[PDB]
RNA sequence: GGCGAAAGACUAAUCGAACCAUCUAGUAGCUGGUUCCCUCCGAAGUUUCCCUCAGGAUAGCUGGCGCUCUCGCAGACCCGAACGCAGUUUUAUCCGGUAAAGCGAAUGAUUAGAGGUCUUGGGGCCGAAACGAUCUCAACCUAUUCUCAAACUUUAAAUGGGUAAGAAGCCCGGCUCGCUGGCGUGGAGCCGGGCGUGGAAUGCGAGUGCCUAGUGGGCCACUUUUGGUAAGCAGAACUG
RNA sequence: AAAGCAUCGCGAAGGCCCGCGGCGGGUGUUGACGCGAUGUGAUUUCUGCCCAGUGCUCUGAAUGUCAAAGUGAAGAAAUUCAAUGAAGCGCGGGUAAACGGCGGGAGUAACUAUGACUCUCUUAAGGUAGCCAAAUGCCUCGUCAUCUAAUUAGUGACGC
RNA sequence: UCAGCGGGGAAAGAAGACCCUGUUGAGCUUGACUCUAGUCUGGCACGGUGAAGAGACAUGAGAGGUGUAGAAUAAGUGGG
RNA sequence: UUUGACUGGGGCGGUACACCUGUCAAACGGUAACGCAGGUGUCCUAAGGCGAGCUCAGGGAGGACAGAAACCUCCCGUGGAGCAGAAGGGCAAAAGCUCGCUUGAUCUUGAUUUUCAGUACGAAUACAGACCGUGAAAGCGGGGCCUCACGAUCCUUCUGACCUUUUGGGUUUUAAGCAGGAGGUGUCAGAAAAGUUACCACAGGGAUAACUGGCUUGUGGCGGCCAAGCGUUCAUAGCGACGUCGCUUUUUGAUCCUUCGAUGUCGGCUCUUCCUAUCAUUGUGAAGCAGAAUUCACCAAGCGUUGGAUUGUUCACCCAC
RNA sequence: GUCUACGGCCAUACCACCCUGAACGCGCCCGAUCUCGUCUGAUCUCGGAAGCUAAGCAGGGUCGGGCCUGGUUAGUACUUGGAUGGGAGACCGCCUGGGAAUACCGGGUGCUGUAGGCUU
RNA sequence: CGUAUGUUCAA
RNA sequence: CGCGGGGUGGAGCAGCCCGGUAGCUCGUCGGGCUCAUAACCCGAAGGUCGUCGGUUCAAAUCCGGCCCCCGCAACCA
C-alpha cells in the first residue's frame, strides 16, 4: 500500500514532473477539480473562501482527493447541491518515488514512482469555494472540515475580491456598468480601453 | 573486398538462441543456451550448441560468461533461377549479369529445386557466403 | 565505402597533379628472414615452450582501408599509400549512386 | 563523472540570443585588430570554425597575431594554482574590442592634453582619480513645506 | 615415492606429500618494532597514469640551501632639510542563464466555463418519395480561465569570473622591408629627440634557481546540493 | 570388502605394469577353467527405449587435410615454387551391464466430472516394468485411513 | 580474612577456522595457457644376397559417335 | 603457470573500464555516486569541395477518373521541415533541396587548442610552402555544419630515394637502416591465461560481510485526530472509510561506527529481576448494562499466568484443567 | 521636401487593411532578332518605350497586432555577509548590503553614411 | 494393394 | 523490483532471424461417391499477426513502452 504521508511531507527534492524522462507514472488520485456549479455566473457567487497554505509542503493527491470531497459534502448538506462551486487550486504535478525494499541494498537505489503530490507554498491557495454571500458561515465551516485532510497549518480567508475573480468585490459592480468587466461564462473579460475602436462601437452599440 | 574480417568479435553471454556463432572453424546457428555458476561463489560458465549453417552437423562448446566468441560474416541475398546445365545452376543479378556458378543442393533440397525449375514457376534461390566456401540453401517463390 | 579506381591527386616524383590508378593495398607474404621472424625461430627454437605473447583479446570488426595510388605517367609509376576511416563494406569502382530513382523493392 | 566533451555544457552558452539568429551583421568583420590591442572573447554559435574554447568565453585577452580571418590571443587561464598565458587563435567573429582599453586610452591622450595646457596658465588640472570622497556640508530647505509623516502601515492579509 | 577390504587412511606423537641439512638472512604492495636533548620551519589524504582500488609513478602541499636585487642616514653628541606585488575594494568594461519569474510568450504539461460554428461526426425531430428544414451533443476555431517544469523559456537578480587603471606610456622627426599596395598605401620593425602631476584607494620589500621528505584511507560544521522513508547513511560544491 | 553378476584386453614379436639405462624387470615356477582392467554387489524377479552428443572401436579401396626426408623446376647461389602424401584428423560403420539421456499444447462419452478417443508441434529416444511426499516432493505440517484425549512423528494408501 | 559460587572482568587458552583483501600458496580437476615421460607413425643408418613385377612423368602417332538428327557431331571449345 | 578491475561485504548482475549529448552543477570554468535521460566501435565518391538556381513542415481553396491518401495550380507559411546517427547548438537568395563541374578526404615543415602532469594518443583551431578544384570574380575548399566515432614499444607488411650500411676491397642477390601508412592491443597509456577446495594453508583486514550493541523506522507492532458510513433509529455504546499526525525497537530491512594477535551462534532447561501497551485478581467510570454473561475506559505490574501429543524448533496447532 | 544606387545598425524598420503620390527616378509594361535559359521569353537573359501608377515602392492613417521604451508590480520575489535570533520542525523575523519578472497603465513607430538626381 | 460402420421396440 | 523464451484464421504451429508477397496440418463450409455415415475425391471461406508508439518509401518482421503466458536464478555464513 502507500507510505504514511509523513515520508514525503517536504519539498526535498527538485520538481519532478511526469514527462518523457519519467515514464510509469501512476494516475493522481483526484481528477475532478471543478465541482457544483461550475456554470453559475460571475455573478451569482460574489463570495469567496480560500484554504491558505502555511506552510512550503507536499500535499499529496490523495489528500487532495480527501478534502475535496469532505467539501463537496458537507456544502451540498448546508448550501445545496448547486448554492456554490468549488475549484481545487492545486494539481498534482511532481512525482514522488519509492525504492522498494523487498527481501539488495542501497546500490542503485534511484526509485520507481509512487505517486503525485503539489508542492504548496506559503500562502499558496490550496481550494476555493464562491456561493452566495448568505452562505459564508457555512463556506468557512465546510473548509474547515477539509483542513483536517492535510498535513500541516492551514488558514481560511474570505477574499475581497468577487467570486472567482480578480477584481475587487467592493468595485466590480461599478467595472460591469462601465463595460471594463464584461460577463464570460464563469469568469469576466477585461475590456482595456485599447485595440480597434469596432470593438468599443459593439460593446456600446 | 573490406578489410572488414570474416571473424566478428562478440561476448559470449551476449548471444540468443538466434544468434551465428563460429564453433571449431565451423559457422553455427545456436540451438540451446544454458548458463551455470559451478562452486559456492564462483564464475558462471556457459554452455552453447550451435548446428552448423551449412551441414547440419550440431557443435558444441563450453565457455566462461565474460569470454568473448567470434560471429561469422554472411553475406545473403536471392536471386531468380533461370537454367540448370551440368549441376551448375544458373542465377540471375540485380545487377544485370548471369553467373553459372555453384551447384544444386545434395540432398532431397536440390533435387526438390530441380523438379520446380522443369515445371517452372515462380522461383529464386538465397546464396550464404561465409568465411571462404558457399552454399545454396533456401527457396523463396513470388506472389 | 565506394572509392573510384581512378582520381586526380597529388604525384610526389611528379610534383604535380596526375591521374592516379587506385586498388586496395593487401599484406605482403611475410619474409622467413626478416629479422624478427629470425629472431622468433632462434627463440622458440629448443624447450621452453611458447617464448612470446599470443594475442587472443581481438576487439576489432574493422580495418582501415589503404589505398595504392600509382602514378599513371608511364615514366613515374610512382605508388603511395592513402588510408581512409574503417568501414565494414568497401569496393573500387563501384555503381555510382543515383537520385530520384525508384527503390525496386 | 563527466565528458571531456570540448563544447559540453554550453548549450545556452554558445546559443544565439532571442530573435537575433541568421546572418552576421557584417560590422564584425569590418572590425581592425592590430598586435597589442585587447579583444573580449564571446563564442558565437552561428560561425563553427575558429570557435574559442569554452574557458575562453568571457575572458579578455590581447592579440598577438592577425591572420586572413583570425587573430592570435593572449589570454589568461588559471590551471589549478597557477595562471598560464594562453595563446589561442580565434575568428574575429568570435572576438571584440575591450571597451574599458579604449576608454583608458582615451584619458591618457586627455591627460596629457591636459597637462600642456596646465603649463601655459599656471592652474593645476588633476589627472588621478578619487575614489567617491565622503558628501560635503550642505543646507536642506523647507521652502515652508513641512516633511511629510511616515507611518508603517497595519497589516493586511492578501492570501 | 611406498602402502591402502579406500578413511586421503598409514608411512617413528609429523601426512591433501615424512624427516634432516643446504640453497636461505628465499620474497612480502602485509602486521609489529625502530634507542639522546633543545631550537626553528611545517604538511597531506587532492590531480593524471598504472591488471591501479591496503601499492606506486606524477603534479600539488613541505623543508633545506642559496642567489639576484630593492630599501639606509645630514653627524662623536643633539640635531629633518622605490624596483614590484596583492585570496581587498573603487572606477571603466566585458562574460553568464542559477535564484526568482513566466505560461491571456515558444516547447512540453494541465483545470474550468463562455462565444462562434465554416466544415466533421453522432443523437433526435419534422419532412419522410426526394433533398430539404430544425434542434442538440461533441470535434474544431476564437477570446478568456486554474495549475506546473532538473533534462522548458521571452525576461532575469544577488554572490561571481576576465581585463584595464601609463615611462614597456605619450609625443615628434627620420629610416628599413623580399610583406601589403591605385597612392611614402597599410602594417611591422629600427633609429634619434622631447615630455614626470609615477596618472584610483589600502597594504606589503621583491624576484629567481637547485635539492627535497612526508602525504596520496580522511572526517566534521554553516550554507548550497544528489540518491534514500530515514540514518551518527552514501555522494558533491564553498569556506572554516 | 565380499560371493554372485556383467563388460573389456591379450595366443607371448602378446596384454597390463615397472624402469635413468641394458629389447633390463613384475604378472610369470604363468598360458584363456589364465593373467590383466573396470563396473554392479548374496539369493529371488527383472534389467525397457536412445549410437543424435562425447568416448571407444572397426575400416582405408579413395577423396579432403597432412611433417621431416626425398623428387622436380627456375635461379649465380642462398633461396623460392610445385608435384608427391605417414600416422592422425575428416569421411563411413559398430557399440549404452561406455559416459550418459529418455517432450509440449488443444478438443472429446446422452447429468456432472473425467477422458479410453482424436488433432497438432516435436525428439536420438520422448521414462517402459516397477516404486514413492521414500535416507529421493519445493509447495508441505500434501490428501485419505490408522495409531493418540491431543501426533509437524510412525505406518498403510494416493501420485502431472 | 575463611568456605562457597559462577553475574561481571566484552576472563584464560589460539597473530578468527567463517568472510574479504593479497597481482601469497598448496591438494585436486578439466574443453584453461605452455610443455613433457610414454606411445603411434614417417624418414636416414646399422642393412647384406638373388628373382620376378608395377606406377607416375614426359615424345610421337591414329584412333576413340551412337535414344536422337546427320548417316559416324570420336568428345567438346572458339574463329566461323 | 594463470584464472582482470570497479562494487554500499564478496558472488550473480552491470560497466558507471575508452568515449559523446542534455541534466545534476549552486548564471566563468572545474565538480561526485552502481545519479537521471540517452548515444558510440558505425555511415558517406558524396552525405567531401565549389558554384548556381530554389524553398521547407503543415494548412486553406480549387481541378476528369481520383476517394482520407496518386498528380496539377494558387494562397498563407520564422522554419513548426531537412541537414546519416543520440542530444544540444547552428543554419532560409542556406549549412536545407535540385543541378553542373570536381577530388582541398592530395603533398610538406612548424605553431596552437582540447584532456592535461599542462605528457601522449585522438580530435580540433589558425597560418605557411607546393600542387589543384570550383566560380565571371571576390572567394571558398587541405574531409563530413559543430560537439564522439579510436590505438604506444617490439614485430610484420607496404610505399619513397639512380639514399646509407651489409664489417679487407669490388660486382650482384640478400639482409639491415632512414621517412610515411597499415596489421592491435575495447581491461581502449596497450600481460599471453579455466575451475575447485567442506582436506585446505599463509600474510593481513574490523579499510569488509555473518551474531551482539548504536543511528534510522520504510516494513512490523501499537495509539490518536476529522467524521462519509455501520450500528431497528442514531457519526462518535461499540466501530471509523477517504485522508492525516504520532509512538515503540518486542519483526524485517537500511547502514557498516565498535569487535577478525576471537565478545562461544539456535532452541530448551534452570533462575532472578524489570517493563505495561492489564489476561486474571483489588477499587472504579460507560453500554445497544433487566438478571447472568459480555464489551469499552480509568487508577493499577501487588500477585498469578499451568499439565501434555507432534516439531531441534522460536513460532504454530490441538487435547485438558 | 524626397528618390535612386551602394550601404551601416537590423521591426521605433515587421504584419494587416486603407488614403494619397508633383517632379525625376524606381517600376509595372511591349517584344524575342541577337545573348542566354526554360514544359512554358512566367522566371532568367536580351532588344525596347505605346500605356499606367492598378500593383510594387514612398509618405500618411488605424482608441490596430507586434516591436521599442517608461511606469506600476516593488523595495515585492530573490539574495551577500551576521547572530548562543524564533520555531519540535517546516520554515520565519531581524541586522548588513544588493535588488528582479508578468498582468496592468502611458509614450514612440526608423536613424543614418557615401555618391548621383529631382522639387520658382 | 487397399475401408470401417448401421439407435430401441415392432409382421 | 531481476534474466530469458513466446502471444500469428476455430486448434496446434511456421514465417522472425534473413523489412516488400501471411503459410502447413487439422478443423469449418459447399458439391461429389454411398442406401446413409466416415474414409476418399473436387472446391471454397476464414487471420486487427497481443496492444500502443517510433524508424523506414514500406513493419507479423527492426526498435521502444504496456498487458498476457511460461521457464532460469536467488549463493557464503
Ligand atoms: C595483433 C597482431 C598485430 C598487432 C598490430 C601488433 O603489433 C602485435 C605486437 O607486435 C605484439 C608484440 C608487442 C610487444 O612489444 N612485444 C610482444 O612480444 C608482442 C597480429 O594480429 C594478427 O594478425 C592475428 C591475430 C589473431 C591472433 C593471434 C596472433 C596475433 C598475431 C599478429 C601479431
Ligand atoms: C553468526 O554468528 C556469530 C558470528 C560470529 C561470532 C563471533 C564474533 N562475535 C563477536 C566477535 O567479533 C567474535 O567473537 C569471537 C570470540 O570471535 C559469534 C556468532
Ligand atoms: C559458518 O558456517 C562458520 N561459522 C563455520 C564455518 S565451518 C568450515
Ligand atoms: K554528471
Ligand atoms: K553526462
Ligand atoms: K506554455
Ligand atoms: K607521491
Ligand atoms: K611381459
Ligand atoms: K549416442
Ligand atoms: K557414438
Ligand atoms: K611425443
Ligand atoms: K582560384
Ligand atoms: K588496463
Ligand atoms: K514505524
Ligand atoms: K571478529
Ligand atoms: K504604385
Ligand atoms: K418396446
Ligand atoms: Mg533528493
Ligand atoms: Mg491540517
Ligand atoms: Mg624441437
Ligand atoms: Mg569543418
Ligand atoms: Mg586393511
Ligand atoms: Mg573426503
Ligand atoms: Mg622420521
Ligand atoms: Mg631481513
Ligand atoms: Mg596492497
Ligand atoms: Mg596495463
Ligand atoms: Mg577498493
Ligand atoms: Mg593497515
Ligand atoms: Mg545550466
Ligand atoms: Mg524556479
Ligand atoms: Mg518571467
Ligand atoms: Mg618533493
Ligand atoms: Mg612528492
Ligand atoms: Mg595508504
Ligand atoms: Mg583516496
Ligand atoms: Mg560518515
Ligand atoms: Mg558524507
Ligand atoms: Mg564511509
Ligand atoms: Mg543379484
Ligand atoms: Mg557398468
Ligand atoms: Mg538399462
Ligand atoms: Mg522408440
Ligand atoms: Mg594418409
Ligand atoms: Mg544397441
Ligand atoms: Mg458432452
Ligand atoms: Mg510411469
Ligand atoms: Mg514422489
Ligand atoms: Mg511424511
Ligand atoms: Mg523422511
Ligand atoms: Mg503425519
Ligand atoms: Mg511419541
Ligand atoms: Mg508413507
Ligand atoms: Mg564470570
Ligand atoms: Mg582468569
Ligand atoms: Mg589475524
Ligand atoms: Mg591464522
Ligand atoms: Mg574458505
Ligand atoms: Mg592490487
Ligand atoms: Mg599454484
Ligand atoms: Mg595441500
Ligand atoms: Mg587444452
Ligand atoms: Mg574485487
Ligand atoms: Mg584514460
Ligand atoms: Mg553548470
Ligand atoms: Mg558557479
Ligand atoms: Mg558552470
Ligand atoms: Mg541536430
Ligand atoms: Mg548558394
Ligand atoms: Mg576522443
Ligand atoms: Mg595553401
Ligand atoms: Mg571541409
Ligand atoms: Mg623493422
Ligand atoms: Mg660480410
Ligand atoms: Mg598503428
Ligand atoms: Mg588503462
Ligand atoms: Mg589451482
Ligand atoms: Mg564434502
Ligand atoms: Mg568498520
Ligand atoms: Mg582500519
Ligand atoms: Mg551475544
Ligand atoms: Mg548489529
Ligand atoms: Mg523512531
Ligand atoms: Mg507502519
Ligand atoms: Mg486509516
Ligand atoms: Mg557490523
Ligand atoms: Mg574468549
Ligand atoms: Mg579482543
Ligand atoms: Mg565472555
Ligand atoms: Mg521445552
Ligand atoms: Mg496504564
Ligand atoms: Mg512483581
Ligand atoms: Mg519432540
Ligand atoms: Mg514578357
Ligand atoms: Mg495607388
Ligand atoms: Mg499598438
Ligand atoms: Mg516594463
Ligand atoms: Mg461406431
Ligand atoms: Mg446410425
Ligand atoms: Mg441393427
Ligand atoms: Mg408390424
Ligand atoms: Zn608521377
Amino acid at each position: 500500500g502507500r507510505r504514511p504521508a509523513r515520508c514525503y511531507r517536504y519539498c526535498k527534492n527538485k520538481p519532478y514532473p511526469k514527462s518523457r524522462f519519467c515514464r510509469g507514472v501512476p494516475d493522481a488520485k483526484i481528477r475532478i477539480f471543478d465541482l457544483g456549479r461550475k456554470k453559475a455566473k460571475v455573478d451569482e457567487f460574489p463570495l469567496c473562501g480560500h484554504m491558505v497554505s502555511d506552510e512550503y509542503e507536499q500535499l499529496s493527491s490523495e489528500a487532495l482527493e480527501a478534502a475535496r470531497i469532505c467539501a463537496n459534502k458537507y456544502m451540498v448538506k448546508s448550501c445545496g447541491k448547486d448554492g456554490f462551486h468549488i475549484r481545487v487550486r492545486l494539481h498534482p504535478f511532481h512525482v514522488i518515488r519509492i525504492n522498494k525494499m523487498l527481501s539488495t541494498g542501497m546500490r542503485g537505489a534511484f526509485g520507481k514512482p509512487q505517486g503525485t503530490v503539489a508542492r504548496v507554498h506559503i500562502g499558496q491557495v490550496i481550494m476555493s469555494i464562491r456561493t452566495k454571500l448568505q452562505n459564508k458561515e457555512h463556506v468557512i465551516e465546510a473548509l474547515r472540515r477539509a483542513k483536517f485532510k492535510f498535513p500541516g497549518r492551514q488558514k481560511i480567508h474570505i477574499s475581497k475580491k468577487w467570486g472567482f475573480t480578480k477584481f475587487n468585490a467592493d468595485e466590480f459592480e461599478d467595472m460591469v456598468a462601465e463595460k471594463r468587466l464584461i460577463p464570460d461564462g464563469c469568469g469576466v473579460k477585461y475590456i482595456p480601453s485599447r485595440g480597434p475602436l469596432d470593438k468599443w462601437r459593439a460593446l456600446h452599440s | 573486398d573490406a578489410g572488414a574480417s570474416a571473424t566478428f568479435p562478440m561476448q559470449c553471454s551476449a548471444l540468443r538462441k538466434n544468434g551465428f556463432v563460429v564453433l571449431k572453424g565451423r559457422p553455427c546457428k545456436i540451438v540451446e543456451m544454458s548458463t551455470s555458476k559451478t562452486g559456492k561463489h564462483g564464475h558462471a560458465k556457459v554452455h552453447l550448441v550451435g548446428i552448423d549453417i551449412f551441414t547440419g552437423k550440431k557443435y558444441e562448446d563450453i565457455c566462461p560468461s565474460t569470454h568473448n566468441m567470434d560471429v561469422p560474416n554472411i553475406k545473403r541475398n536471392d536471386f531468380q533461377l533461370i537454367g540448370i546445365q551440368d549441376g551448375y545452376l544458373s542465377l540471375l543479378q540485380d545487377s544485370g549479369e548471369v553467373r553459372e556458378d555453384l551447384r544444386l543442393p545434395e540432398g532431397d533440397l536440390g533435387k526438390e529445386i530441380e523438379q520446380k525449375y522443369d515445371c517452372g514457376e515462380e522461383i529464386l534461390i538465397t546464396v550464404l557466403s561465409a568465411m571462404t566456401e558457399e552454399a545454396a540453401v533456401a527457396i523463396k517463390a513470388m506472389a | 565505402v565506394n572509392v573510384p579506381k581512378t582520381r586526380r591527386t597529388f604525384c610526389k616524383k611528379c610534383g604535380k597533379h596526375q591521374p592516379h590508378k587506385v586498388t586496395q593495398y593487401k599484406k605482403g607474404k611475410d619474409s622467413l628472414y626478416a629479422q624478427g621472424k629470425r629472431r622468433y625461430d632462434r627463440k622458440q627454437s629448443g624447450y621452453g615452450g611458447q617464448t612470446k605473447p599470443i594475442f587472443r583479446k581481438k576487439a576489432k570488426t574493422t580495418k582501415k582501408i589503404v589505398l595504392r595510388l600509382e602514378c599513371v605517367e608511364p615514366n613515374c609509376r610512382s605508388k603511395r599509400m592513402l588510408a581512409i576511416k574503417r568501414c565494414k563494406h568497401f569496393e573500387l569502382g563501384g555503381d555510382k549512386k543515383r537520385k530520384g530513382q525508384v527503390i525496386q523493392f | 563523472t563527466n565528458t571531456k566533451g570540448k563544447r559540453r555544457g554550453t548549450r545556452y552558452m554558445f546559443s544565439r540570443p532571442f530573435r537575433k539568429h541568421g546572418v552576421v551583421p557584417l560590422a564584425t568583420y569590418m572590425r581592425i585588430y592590430k598586435k597589442g590591442d585587447i579583444v573580449d572573447i564571446k563564442g558565437m554559435g552561428t560561425v563553427q570554425k575558429g570557435m574559442p574554447h569554452k574557458c575562453y568565453h568571457g575572458k579578455t585577452g590581447r592579440v598577438y597575431n592577425v591572420t586572413q580571418h583570425a587573430v592570435g590571443i593572449v589570454v589568461n587561464k588559471q590551471v589549478k594554482g597557477k595562471i598560464l598565458a594562453k595563446r589561442i587563435n580565434v575568428r574575429i567573429e568570435h572576438i571584440k574590442h575591450s571597451k574599458s582599453r579604449d576608454s583608458f586610452l582615451k584619458r591618457v591622450k586627455e591627460n596629457d592634453q591636459k597637462k600642456k595646457e596646465a603649463k601655459e596658465k599656471g592652474t593645476w588640472v588633476q589627472l588621478k582619480r578619487q575614489p567617491a570622497p565622503p558628501r560635503e556640508a550642505h543646507f536642506v530647505r523647507t521652502n515652508g513645506k513641512e516633511p511629510e509623516l511616515l507611518e508603517p502601515i497595519p497589516y493586511e492579509f492578501m492570501a
